[PDB]
């Protein structure tokens, strides 16, 4: 019969920081008693540099892609050939958060275009019994407290249909009063935003009001730096025709690991963005975007 | 111990109210038992008097309603007998002996019957019958004026201390004897 | 042998009461004897939605169409990475409204409701199956619901029955969420630290809370992060207030003013029922809601209702639940000062009516009271489309039953109210709110301004049928007459009462209220009199219930009925009014024939008058009293053949007989006792009563020894048998077909035998003044009295003949009994000096105890005290007897 | 003592039975004097006698209503017995019917005297409701005679009852010229 | 109304109007007689009213007239709810006239010895009261022998007595018989709930076998037909007997009435006033012409 291993980070959120010492547990768990060659782990970290397929141009893009470079990898083995009881063997590891690799530990960003990534790679060299396992982890790393200390960026913004930049639309864009306001547009990776939004004019109802989130990541290339974004938010903020002279409040728990403090580096970029777009009962469509730019403490 | 005895008083028909001095009488609760001849005609009379005791030992007479109310009855305590009958349920009223018979039908010593319409006391020899007439001066042409009457009776042991009551207005009179257990 | 002769004894009654009495004490004055001497005020969410699921319904044929995902999910290549793999949980969040419909136009409310609760049970089997993704997806199926106000006079209840389930929802939630905390060993606290919570159910809650965030549409986002506010006793007690004006801010974002309404509503159930700081940041959502209201004015309902076409009086229904859920929520514990401020703003605003009106239902009585006079302008200022103005009275009428201004107060209001009122010309309408109005007026008002109310009401009933329809209206409104109203006259006063009751049309109904009205006069009349005006009126609607009576009715009901009809009528008291009396009586009679106890009753109070009347008279009897008493005598027996029962009726001769005997009337008497023993073929052998059959023989024979009693009393008439009629009663007797169990017919033989005993004495036991004794009238001598011996004898050797029958039907027990009581009886008097009575007596003891079934042991007892009795004179024989008696026995 | 003690006794003796003999003749005049009262009593007082009366009258309109309602609700019941005789019928030919339907399609010669027969059995059967029917219109013409016999007389009274407002004009007018007869002539 | 026939003897003998035994009912009475009773019976109850006008007959119709309006205001001294007036004292129904006259009619050794002692103290006392007795018995006997000469020949309370009993009789033999027709009609209603029942059953059996043999022959179908046309014979017969029953409710209705006109008498009576209506015109006209003499 069969065996299976499994690992265990201790942090609940397999989440280390800058500085830290890594802590894990690897399980092995079965049916029969396990009985090994050894038992043997890596841990890793990697930005992935996926430069667009068409911005670059496809065979170029992905030549120049800068795949999963190692930010660090150290390894170790853990156990010598052994044997062990079946429902549960435990047996301890730790790796060095120490550039036993390429750049200078990132956090893990599950970006698209820039990937941030920090993983673990097991092998049991099992008993002949069964063959030899195989298996992985992916966790997180986070940024140590940064040397610039957050302050708080409010943004204010006013929107009627002539405020428009290069709209095609503006005549087809009903009359309206807006002004929209952002609390801080200084805001951290993994906690909130707070906005106000007024509505104080409009000749016209509306379906939907979209609140909205663009995350853009740009790698680089010897000839090039090609930058893509992609958009992943929404809160619909509109139902039955909104009131003129309100304001309306925005509100953002920054999205978990999807989002970073904005990067900008010599190999990749990731920048942030807020976009609005509003789909109006005449469904005249009117956008406004902003960039961010977001910390960790 | 705490017992209380009236005769006939044909509420709705003949008599219906108590009169005022006895109701001011009244004393709910301490009764342990509530005895009477029965003939009142309303069951909700004895309600009330359920209200005043939860004691009641009954039988029935003329056109009191629940005629499921004894045939006859008996009821015992210390060392007296206490055997109940409305007198229509009973052989004639003044017949002495025959009422005498009456004990010895049952096996008791006592009888209380209310139904002749005077209040009355009576033995020669051991064992005694008493009549308590009539609580409301209730209608016979009989007796000019029943002058209201109803005893009750403290039991104690060997003895038992009554008392014997009687109204004429804003006078009430009252009498009380012992029996001896003799 | 001849039959051996008795003879009596005879007694000295005053003799036998000095050795028999008592002679007792009388006691003395003043000498001892026996008796000398959130808060439950917040009212609950099952009653308000009971009373809406009931309520709003509506006219629009519902259906439901829905993508659903019950059964399948995706499996195809899409790109996706871990990030979007954490997407892809959502996705299956997505894949119901990605998948196919369900389609069902035109749904009846129950079929609905059905479906609705198929949907209720996927819910339960994802919980149930921990599918607690699926079951967020059957929870957004229910916000999309909530999305669908299309049917919107329906779609309160839509909402109250989606909000009950994710209620439920919510629940099971937090109890999960707590199990996760909770290692098993016991429940945490329910003041549990947000730290408490355990690192891996924070995570937990914190991705399910994401997505909730991350919800796309605002109603499912809103609606149900409002209960993950319950989880956030996991992870923030203050985060609940946090979030609380962040939901008021957040709600602002609803332009549509029903579901924000009701946002609000289920908000404010929750804020209450956590804790009391939440009612103010409720404060806070109302100071949003005038906005609101600024709104609900503007263009969202102007367009809306424009396109359907939607009539605002039917749309108006629709919101009043939600504002009083908030107004109960709000005014629970509200000061006066705050409630009056919400005033200012709501008198701030504009077209208010429906406002005013649900305040005036909440807000407290005192407040509402006091302000009442400036709500007569205010309402004034109000306009029925804003709200119907007679609606802010009929909720109004509720208030000012509660509590009142000052009186001065209250009167202008009359005016205000009435007159308006009076004005209004549906009479359904107009009775919906006067009859909740009725209440107060009848608390303060008198009888002309509930004159008017009558005029004004007998007005607009003119459709009597509605009015007919509007019974129970009518039925409440004389009910809180009747307990305002405690003299009986000043209704006699008022009069348009009976007006009133003429308009009525159905018998029951009306018969319902005088019922009513008799318990109550039961309770304010405890004193007989009369009025002739009062009793023309009360004695009319005896006769209309009386006539009312058809022979069909539930006996029983007409028993009750007649009772309370027989109550009153001993109230009727005229005092010295003797013939009228009389003739009122004849009346009562001559008409109300229709039961039996009423008129049992009525014969009670005819004998009640004539025997006090001979008992004042006192000799005095005037010619008017003689004639007063031969009517009297020949009402109550004429009522005697019509009578049902048999029973009653032979007392009836009885008591014919002895009223007779009170005066005159011997021949009347006779004639009772012909009816009496005609009535003994009458008996039957067996009598139902209860339902259930009972044994005549007992309860005649009952009877009959009492009836003895008078029997030797009365004097008759050698124009007949002085009597004769007596032995024929007892020949009809003996001819009436008994049981053999019958011995107890012998037991009153033996009774009568008694009876022979008192004829047998020189002097009658006791007596009335005028009617003394029949010893003198024949003479007791040896020749008229051996008549009776005689006849004594006879039925002696009948005795003896039965007794020995019974040594041969073995009624052993039965017979000894007997004869051992008959041989008691003869010891009242049975000479023994006569030798010949004397050995029947010893025939009697043997005889009995030879088979011995006798109870001998008692006969030991009897014997030793008849040899104590033999002591006496008479005795001295029994003496002899007893001595010689021997004794065969059971001991 | 004993003399004297047997003196008291026979003189109480003597006068003990001298008192029988009285009262004898006490008895004898009391029974006498009871004879006169019952003849007394025999013819009772007018007074009473109104509500004997009274009683009978009360007697007369029971006893009437009484005999009415007998006769009303008597044949009520008969009513109501024949139409539940008709039910009877009604279901035992139903029933033949139906059973003898189980057995009517032998033949077409069967055909042919079942369906005469059913032609024959719904014309009899017609025959005899369309005689009722005719005694229905026959009492609806009963009905009709005694209602216009009804508001005729019903005129009549009315009429009378304006004949006799005339005749008070005429005896009024009588009364005024008596008036002006003494006014004028005497 | 036969006691309140015999009461018409009873109320002249108690008036002392002539008691002709050949008048036996209303039908008798001039109604002239009946104004003398009234003369009299009111000069007894109210003379100050009663004794203003004679028993005699007026032969002056006026006279009459003006007589009887005085007893109509007699009347009017009293509640009695019915109308008033002379037309109604000539020609009554004659329950009304029965109904006013009552309501005029309501308003007209050692012991040894010791107990010799008692004895003859006692035989003492009892002959005292003896002799007492003698008196009352003999004076009483003596009035009592002066009325039964002064005794009125008059009915026994027996007779009425009887009639009485017979009347009795007679209505509690009705009452059984009532009770035994209402036993006998929940009888029929529940024989007629079980025929509900069956023949519920018996056409839907019915109608569905004629129905599927029908299905093998258009003659079945005839058959069928022959069903159909019966059955409605059969209920319109039904609907026919209901509305029968009922008219002939109403019939009785009807003689209900005829009846109730006949106690008006109205036509005979108005026959009268006709010709008294004549002959006052001829009595106006000689006073007509007597105005226009004088």
């Amino acid at each position: 019969m069969g065996t299976a291993l499994d690992i265990k980070i201790k942090r609940a959120n397999k989440v280390y920081h800058a500085g830290e010492v890594l802590s894990g547990v690897v399980v092995i768990s079965s049916k029969d008693s396990v009985q090994h060659q050894g038992v043997s782990l890596t841990m890793e970290g990697t930005v992935n540099l996926q430069l667009s397929a068409k911005s670059v141009g496809v065979f170029e893009a992905f030549y120049n892609s800068v795949k999963p470079i190692q930010i660090i990898n150290s390894t170790i083995e853990m156990v010598k050939p052994g044997k062990f009881p079946s429902g549960k063997t435990e047996i301890p590891f730790e790796f060095p958060l120490h550039l036993k690799g390429n750049k200078v530990l990132y956090e893990t960003y599950h970006g698209v275009f820039v990937n941030i990534q920090y993983t673990l790679r097991c092998d049991m060299k099992r008993s002949l019994l069964a063959k030899d396992l195989t298996k992985t982890c992916e966790f997180i790393v986070h940024s140590a407290p940064q040397k610039g200390k957050f302050t708080p960026s409010p943004v204010d913004f006013t929107i009627t249909p002539e405020t428009l930049q290069n709209v095609k639309e503006r005549a087809l864009l009903p009359k309206f009063l807006l002004r929209g306001h952002l609390n801080s547009t200084n805001c951290v990776i993994t906690q909130p935003l707070t906005g106000e939004l007024v509505v104080e004019s409009s000749e016209a109802a509306i379906r939907s009001v979209e609140l909205q989130l663009v995350r853009v990541e740009t790698c680089g290339c010897a000839e090039g730096y090609a930058r893509d974004a992609t958009e992943i938010q929404n809160i619909q903020i509109a139902d039955g025709d909104v009131c003129r002279g309100l304001s309306v409040p925005i509100y953002m728990v920054f999205p978990r690991l999807f989002t970073c403090p904005t990067l900008e580096t010599t190999n990749f970029k990731v920048e942030f963005e807020v976009n609005i777009v509003v789909l109006l009962h005449p469904d005249h469509l009117i956008t406004e975007n902003f960039p961010l730019k977001l910390c960790r403490i | 111990m705490l017992v209380l005895v009236l005769g006939d008083l044909h509420i709705p028909h003949r008599c219906n109210s108590l009169p005022a001095k006895f109701k001011k009488l009244l004393v709910p609760g301490k009764i342990q038992h509530i005895l009477c001849t029965g003939n009142l005609c309303t069951k909700e009379s004895y309600d009330y008097l359920k209200t005043l005791a939860g004691d009641v030992h009954i039988v029935r007479g003329d056109f009191d309603e629940n005629l499921n109310y004894p045939e006859q009855k008996v009821v015992t305590v210390g060392q007296f007998k206490i055997g109940l009958i409305h007198g229509h349920q009973v052989i004639p009223w003044g017949d002495m002996a025959s009422l005498a018979l009456l004990q010895r039908q049952f096996d008791v010593d006592i009888l209380i019957s209310g139904h002749t319409h005077k209040f009355e006391a009576f033995e020669h020899e051991n064992k005694f019958y008493i009549n308590p007439g009539s609580a409301t001066g209730a209608y016979n042409a009989l007796e000019t004026n029943i002058i209201p009457s109803f005893v009750l009776m403290d039991i104690q042991a060997s003895t038992v201390v009554t008392y014997v009551y009687q109204l004429i207005g804003d006078d009430v009179k009252v009498e009380r004897i012992e029996y001896k257990k003799p | 042998m001849a039959v051996f002769p008795w003879h009596s004894r005879n007694r000295n009654y005053k003799a036998e009461f000095a050795s028999c009495r008592l002679e007792a004490v009388p006691l003395e004055f003043g000498d001892y004897h026996p008796l000398k001497p959130v808060g439950s005020d917040f009212e609950p969410w099952t009653n308000k939605r009971g009373e809406i699921l009931a309520r709003y319904t509506t006219t629009e044929k519902l259906s439901i169409n829905l993508f659903m995902g019950s059964e399948k999910g995706k499996a195809g290549t899409a790109t996706l990475a871990m990030s979007e793999k954490v997407r892809t949980r959502l996705e299956e969040l997505d894949d119901f409204e990605e998948g196919s419909q369900k389609e069902l136009l035109n749904l009846t409310q129950q079929d609905y409701v059905n479906r609705i609760e198929e949907l209720n049970q996927s819910l339960k089997d994802a919980w149930a199956s921990d599918q607690k993704v699926k079951a967020l997806k059957i929870v957004i199926q229910c916000s999309k619901l909530l999305s669908d106000t299309s049917v919107i006079q329906f779609y309160p209840s839509k909402f109250v029955l989606i909000t009950d389930i994710l209620d439920t929802f919510g629940k099971l939630v937090y109890e999960r969420i707590f199990s996760m905390c909770v290692d098993s060993r016991s429940v945490l606290p329910d003041h549990f630290s947000p730290e408490n919570a355990n690192d891996t159910a924070k995570e937990t809650c914190l991705n399910w809370f994401f997505k909730i965030a991350s919800i796309r549409e605002l109603i499912p986002r809103f609606y149900v992060e409002a209960s993950i506010l319950k989880c956030n006793k996991f992870l923030s007690k203050t985060g609940i207030s946090e979030c609380l004006p962040r939901l008021t801010c957040m709600i602002r974002g609803i332009g549509d003013p029903l579901v924000s309404v009701y946002a609000r509503a289920y908000l404010c159930r929750v804020g209450m029922e956590v804790a009391p700081h939440l009612k103010e940041t409720l404060n806070k959502n109302f100071f949003d809601f005038l906005l609101t209201f600024k709104q609900i004015h503007g263009d969202t309902v102007q367009n809306q209702l424009v396109v359907q076409g939607v009539e605002l009086p039917s749309y108006l229904p629709l919101y009043p639940p939600a504002m009083d859920w908030i107004f109960q929520c709000i005014s629970y514990h509200a000061p006066e000062a705050l409630l009056t401020e919400m005033m200012e703003r709501c008198k701030k605003l504009g077209n208010n009516a429906l406002l005013l009106n649900s305040v005036m239902s909440a807000f407290r009585a005192e407040f509402i009271a006091t302000r009442s006079m400036d709500f007569i302008g205010m309402i004034k200022e109000c306009d029925e489309s804003g709200f119907p103005k007679h609606l802010l009275f009929r909720s109004l009428g509720l208030n000012l039953a509660l509590a009142d201004p000052p009186e001065s107060d209250r009167l202008q209001i009359l005016n205000e109210a009435w007159k308006v009122i009076t004005k209004l010309k549906n009479p359904q309408d107009y009775i919906n709110c006067a009859e909740v109005w009725v209440e107060y007026t009848c608390k303060h008002f008198t009888k002309r301004e509930v004159n008017t109310v009558l005029a004004d009401v007998i007005k607009h009933m003119t459709p009597d049928r509605a009015f007919e329809d509007s019974y129970p209206q009518l039925q409440l409104i004389i009910k809180k007459v009747i307990a305002h109203f405690h003299d009986f006259s000043v209704l006699f006063s008022v009069e348009k009462f009976l007006p009133f009751l003429d308009m009525f049309q159905k018998e029951s109904v009306r018969v319902e209220v005088c019922k009513c009205i008799m318990d109550a006069f039961i309770k304010h009349q405890q004193e007989p009199t009369k009025d002739p005006v009062i009793l023309n009126a009360l004695l009319h609607v005896c006769k209309t219930m009386h006539d009312s009576v058809n022979a069909l009715t539930l006996e029983d009901e007409k028993r009750m009925l007649s009772y309370l009809i027989n109550g009153f009528i001993k109230m009727v008291s005229f005092g010295r009014d003797f013939e009228q009396q009389l003739s009122f009586y004849v009346e009562s009679r001559s008409m109300f024939c229709n039961l039996e106890p009423v008129l049992v009753q009525l014969i009670h109070s005819v004998n009640r008058l004539a025997m006090e009347t001979r008992k004042v008279m006192k000799g005095n009897h005037s010619r008017k009293t003689a004639a007063f008493v031969r009517a009297c005598v020949a009402y109550c027996f004429i009522t005697i053949p019509s009578l049902a029962g048999i029973f009653t009726r032979l007392n009836l001769y009885l008591h014919s007989g002895q009223v007779a005997l009170a005066n005159q009337c011997l021949s009347q008497a006779d004639a009772f006792f012909k009816a009496a023993i005609s009535l003994v073929p009458e008996v039957p052998k067996m009598i139902n009563i209860d339902g259930k059959m009972r044994p005549s023989e007992s309860f005649l024979l009952e009877f009959l020894c009492n009836f003895f009693s008078t029997l030797l009393i009365v004097p008759d008439h050698p124009e007949h048998g002085v009597l004769f009629l007596v032995r024929e009663l007892l020949n009809v007797i003996q001819d009436y077909t008994w049981e053999d169990n019958s011995d107890e017919k012998i037991r009153i033989y033996t009774c009568v035998l008694h009876l022979l005993s008192a004829m047998s004495q020189e002097t009658y036991l006791y007596h009335i003044d005028k009617v003394d004794s029949n010893d003198s009238l024949y003479g007791g001598d040896s020749k008229f009295l051996a008549e009776n011996n005689k006849l004594c004898e006879t039925v002696m050797a009948q005795i003896l003949e039965h007794l020995k029958t019974l040594a041969k039907d073995e009624a052993l027990k039965r017979q000894s009994s007997l004869g051992l009581s008959f041989f008691n009886s003869i010891l009242a008097h049975g000479d023994l000096r006569n030798n010949k009575l004397n050995q029947l007596s010893v025939n009697l003891w043997h005889l009995a105890q030879r088979h011995g079934c006798a109870d001998t042991r008692t006969m030991v007892k009897t014997l030793e005290y008849i040899k104590k009795q033999s002591k006496q004179p008479d005795m001295t024989h029994l003496t002899e007897l007893a001595l010689r008696l021997p004794l065969q026995t059971r001991t | 003592a004993m003399t004297h003690d047997e003196d008291l006794d026979r003189r109480y003796n003597m006068e003990k039975e001298k008192l029988y003999k009285i009262r004898l003749l006490q008895a004898r005049r009391n029974r006498e004097i009871a004879i006169l009262h019952r003849k007394i009593d025999e013819v009772p007082s007018r007074a009473e006698l109104i509500q004997y009366q009274k009683r009978f009258i009360e007697l007369y309109r029971q006893i009437s209503a009484v005999h009415k309602e007998t006769k009303q609700f008597f044949t009520l019941y008969n009513t109501l017995d024949d139409k539940k005789v008709y039910l009877e019928k009604e279901i035992s030919l139903l029933n033949s019917i139906h059973e003898n339907f189980s057995q009517a399609m032998a033949s077409p010669a069967a055909r042919d005297q079942f369906l005469r027969q059913m032609e024959q059995i719904v014309e009899g059967i017609k025959q005899s409701r369309m005689k009722m029917e005719k005694k229905k219109q026959e009492n609806k013409m009963r009905r009709d005679q005694l209602n216009d016999q009804y508001l005729e007389l019903l005129e009549k009274q009315r009429l009378y009852f304006k004949t006799v407002k005339e005749f008070k004009e005429e005896g009024r007018k009588n009364e005024m010229l008596l008036s002006k007869v003494k006014a004028k002539a005497s | 109304m036969e006691e309140a026939d015999r009461i018409l003897i009873h109320s002249l003998r108690q008036a002392g109007t002539a008691v002709p035994p050949d008048v036996q009912t209303l039908r008798a009475f001039t109604t002239e007689l009946v104004v003398e009773a009234v003369v009299r019976c009111l000069r007894v109850i109210n003379p100050a009213v009663g004794s203003g006008l004679s028993p005699l007959l007026p032969l002056a119709m006026s006279a009459r007239f003006r007589l009887a309006m005085s007893l109509a205001q007699a009347c009017m001294d009293l509640g009695y709810p019915l109308e008033l007036g002379y037309q109604n004292f000539l020609y009554p129904s004659e329950p009304d006239l029965r109904d006013l006259l009552l309501f005029l009619a309501e308003r007209l050794r050692e012991l040894e010895s010791s107990r010799r002692l008692a004895e003859i103290q006692e035989l003492h006392q009892s002959v005292r009261a003896a002799a007492e007795e003698a008196r009352r018995k003999e004076e009483v006997y003596k009035q009592l022998m002066s009325e039964l000469e002064t005794l009125p020949r008059d009915v026994s309370r027996l007779a009425y007595t009887q009639r009485i009993l017979e009347i009795v009789g007679n209505i509690r033999k009705q009452k059984e018989e009532i009770t035994k027709i209402l036993s006998d009609t929940k009888e029929l209603q529940k024989e007629i709930n079980s025929l509900s029942g069956k023949l519920d059953r018996t056409f839907a059996v019915t109608d569905e076998l004629v129905f599927k043999d029908a299905k093998k022959d258009d003659a079945v179908r005839k058959a069928y037909k022959y069903l159909a046309a019966l059955h409605e014979n059969c209920s319109q017969l039904i609907q026919t007997i209901e509305d029968t029953g009922t008219i002939m409710r109403e019939v009785r209705d009807l003689e209900e009435q005829i009846e109730t006109e006949l106690g008006k008498k109205t036509l005979s009576n108005l026959e009268k006033i006709r010709e008294d209506y004549r002959a006052l015109r001829q009595e106006n006209a000689g006073l007509l012409g007597r105005v226009r003499e004088a």
